[PDB]
RNA sequence: CCUCCUAAAGAGUAACGGAGGAGCACGAAGGUUGGCUAAUCCUGGUCGGACAUCAGGAGGUUAGUGCAAUGGCAUAAGCCA
RNA sequence: CGCGGGGUGGAGCAGCCUGGUAGCUCGUCGGGCUCAUAACCCGAAGAUCGUCGGUUCAAAUCCGGCCCCCGCAACCA
RNA sequence: AGGGCUACACACGUGCUACAAUGGCGCAUACAAAGAGAAGCGACCUCGCGAGAGCAAGCGGACCUCAUAAAGUGCGUCGUAGUCCGGAUUGGAGUCUGCAACUCGACUCCAUGAAGUCGGAAUCGCUAGUAAUCGUGGAUCAGAAUGCCACGGUGAAUACGU
């Protein structure tokens, strides 16, 4: 697993965002399995979802490239910033922390 | 010299110092002087050969620095080990104690450098 | 022997068998039968019944109610 | 020398029968002291060794030199014999007299810890220790007020065992190390 | 250095086990959360163990240790750091 | 041009044949007289360091040799006065 | 299996005329400073001076082997 | 119930304290405001080196205690020595509230002992009973501030120019 931010630091701004997950391999033939966290009530209206629209969006990419079999995901944190997040954003950055992660981890 | 240790001051008064025989603060060397029969402070250039040493010695009833310290060293080991906090700290090398850390300590860590915890 | 220094015993042997400023017997330890060791065993080797420092004697009969100054 | 007086009268005619020789001629005995006081580095200096042969100069009536590095590991400017020490090589009389002002005026010097090493000893009938101070004899009770520099020691003896050179001189009132 | 008031703590719920534990034995430990309360002469020449916040670590009481709370028995914590820990050791 | 090997046990002796040195140094690094004896490892102690020194033991000359190296060197051809 | 020059801290470069580490400058790092950063200003750190071996009390520096870079030699007919 | 909020080679914002001598130390010694106290505050007196404890007048505070407020004033002493300064650190022992002072509280005594020699690029408060500088009290509070809120003591320099 992992923890992906898109933060920056240089200009005025902090263009802030950030999530971390779990993503696990499971045993051969168990497929694709799901789970959040901080959608009990902080991430979620909308936002439950989305995270798992951005998974969904996250099998159009990878190393390889596609599709996700097997493992089991789980949603541990993150922060939005309220004036510049929304449901998503969440999702576009949750198939960046995916596919992240999947690069540092090997697929 | 030595009475202290061959070290004896320095023109001092002391009641000052003596105190370089260690173990022995302003109170301790009045203390004894003190005790010793002499002081207090008197300039020690002032006292003769026999009043000093006569105090020393009088002097002790106390141990010698080597250890005062060590007993000291051996506290600390121990103190350690024994394995309380502390013991642990001293170990490590620091501050035993209550004090903290994040500030501060520095006394201890010595000067400072950046971290590579 | 191009003798550079003179050795001499009597100022330095004479009246040794006592401490004093220019002249001991003996060294700490040894002759001097000194102890050097270190122990622990805090308050259990003493009486457990220890008190501060008081106006009052052991097992007294009373105690002044602040309360009771009106 | 005193000390060697009562050796010979009194624990030679011991140590005959406690070693239980064939002959008085195999006793053990002191040969030398041959010292060096190693403060090393001083070529670069020169005061200091000068120094180091001025408190040597108050040890004994014998003349002060200089000891020489042979592997010479640190360097200066000199090749191999830079100078290091200043010796005073005593034996019989001159190295008995010292001894004996050992626990007698230098008792601030020598202390229970920094005693005769019991365990330092050895069959050939070889001997060394520190002293890590200069410890003078002058013709009265007197102290130089000086300090920094130390000396450091080297004995041979007639010892045939490291037995025997626990049994040498150790009657005296010395300290021994534990 | 640090003091504290004389007569130190005993603690009762360790001590419902010290009288308990001498007649057993050990052949396990004493464990206990007390910690804090002090060693006493006790509960001496036994294993015990004290929690920590998490799990129970044991340590034998000889002692030497009275007058000690049960706590300094255990640390509580770990760090990471400059330290942390000895140099050493291997794992 | 010198030393070892090429070089073949009287002797001489080649090839851009294999290795190394020489372009000076010394008024002490000379004469003479007396005496002395090592690299290295182990042992022993600490301000004494680092793995550094004095001493002892083993070693029994390997060291030393004004300048690389062979030959030689203790009755020293080495070393000190 | 030639010859000449080169091989320096993150990066460029000085040196050597047989030696006694770490220079100069940019960068880096902390600090002053700014709303903040470039940047000015203050201060500090770095490194198997290609490498292994040789000489020496002491080698980045002198010297041999070897690895790497660049240039030269590299046919007349 | 126990642990953690307090861990630790870091950095910063804000505060404290020292480096002394128009200062420290020992002795003698002068002049305050304010505030809390009914399971609370507290003198005289007694005990201990002391925190503190005992004994106990007084009081609900214009009736009492903190309290000889300290700086300041008188006298001896120090000569720049890392001190007669500083006293972080660190060993030992005693006192206190509380169920309990191990990690991790406060106070007292003995001993030990370090940086610090008035401090860079730089910077901040203040126009007079102000700043600078000395001490005191309270909320909060079982206990427990170098912060906060309020108090009184001594008490400046300089203000051309814009």
């Amino acid at each position: 697993k992992a923890e992906y931010t898109i933060h920056i630091e240089v200009p005025p701004n902090p263009f802030w965002a950030s999530v971390g997950l779990s993503i696990e391999p499971l045993p051969i033939g168990s497929g694709v399995q799901y789970e959040s966290r901080v959608s009990l009530g902080y991430l979620n209206q909308s936002f439950q979802n989305a995270v798992m629209e951005g998974v969904l969006y996250g099998c159009e990419q990878g190393l390889y490239g596609w599709k996700v079999t097997d493992c089991k995901i789980c949603f541990e944190y993150g922060l939005y910033y309220s004036p510049v997040s929304t449901p998503a954003d969440f999702r576009l950055l949750s198939p960046i922390v995916l596919e992240q992660a999947l690069k540092k981890a090997g697929t | 010299a030595r009475i202290a240790g061959i070290n004896i001051p320095d023109h001092k008064h002391a009641v000052i110092a003596l105190t370089s025989i260690y173990g022995v603060g302003k109170t301790r060397s009045k203390a004894i002087l003190a005790a010793a029969g002499i002081a207090e402070d008197v300039k020690i250039s002032e006292l003769s050969e026999g009043q000093i040493d006569t105090l020393r010695d009088e002097v002790a009833k106390f141990v010698v620095e080597g250890d005062l310290r060590r007993e000291i060293s051996m506290s600390i080991k121990r103190l350690m080990d024994l394995g309380c906090y502390r013991g642990l700290r001293h170990r490590r090398g620091l501050p035993v104690r209550g004090q903290r850390t994040k500030t501060n300590a520095r006394t201890r860590k010595g000067p400072r450098k950046p971290i590579k915890k | 022997m191009k003798k550079d220094i003179h050795p001499k015993y009597e100022e330095i042997t004479a009246s040794c068998s006592c401490g004093n400023v220019m002249k001991i017997r003996s060294t700490v330890g040894h002759d001097l039968n000194l102890d050097v060791c270190s122990k622990c065993h805090p308050f259990f080797t003493g009486k457990q019944r220890d008190v501060a420092t008081g106006g009052r004697v052991d097992r007294f009969n009373k105690r002044f109610n602040i309360p009771g100054s009106k | 020398a005193k000390l060697h007086d009562y050796y010979k009268d009194e624990v030679v005619k011991k140590l005959m029968t406690e070693f239980n020789y064939n002959s008085v001629m195999q006793v053990p005995r002191v040969e030398k002291i041959t010292l060096n006081m190693g403060v090393g580095e001083a070529i670069a200096d020169k005061k200091l060794l000068d120094n180091a042969a001025a408190d040597l100069a108050a040890i004994s009536g014998q003349k002060p030199l200089i000891t020489k590095a042979r592997k010479s590991v640190a360097g200066f400017k000199i090749r191999q014999g830079y100078p290091i020490g200043c010796k005073v090589t005593l034996r019989g009389e001159r190295m008995w007299e010292f001894f004996e002002r050992l626990i007698t005026i230098a008792v601030p010097r020598i202390r229970d810890f920094r005693g005769l090493s019991a365990k330092s000893f050895d069959g050939r009938g070889n001997y060394s220790m520190g002293v890590r101070e200069q410890i003078i004899f002058p013709e009265i009770d007197y102290d130089k007020v000086d300090r920094v520099r130390g000396l450091d020691i080297t004995i041979t003896t007639t010892a045939k065992s490291d037995e025997e050179g626990r049994a040498l001189l150790a009657a005296f009132d010395f300290p021994f190390r534990k | 250095p640090r003091s504290l008031k004389k007569g130190p703590f005993i603690d009762l719920h360790l001590l419902k086990k010290v009288e308990k534990a001498v007649e057993s034995g050990d052949k396990k430990p004493l464990r206990t959360w007390s910690r804090r309360s002090t060693i006493f002469p006790n509960m001496i020449g036994l294993t015990i163990a004290v929690h920590n916040g998490r799990q129970h670590v044991p340590v034998f009481v000889t002692d030497e240790m009275v007058g000690h709370k049960l706590g300094e028995f255990a640390p509580t914590r770990t760090y990471r750091g400059h330290a942390a820990d000895k140099k050493a050791k291997k794992k």
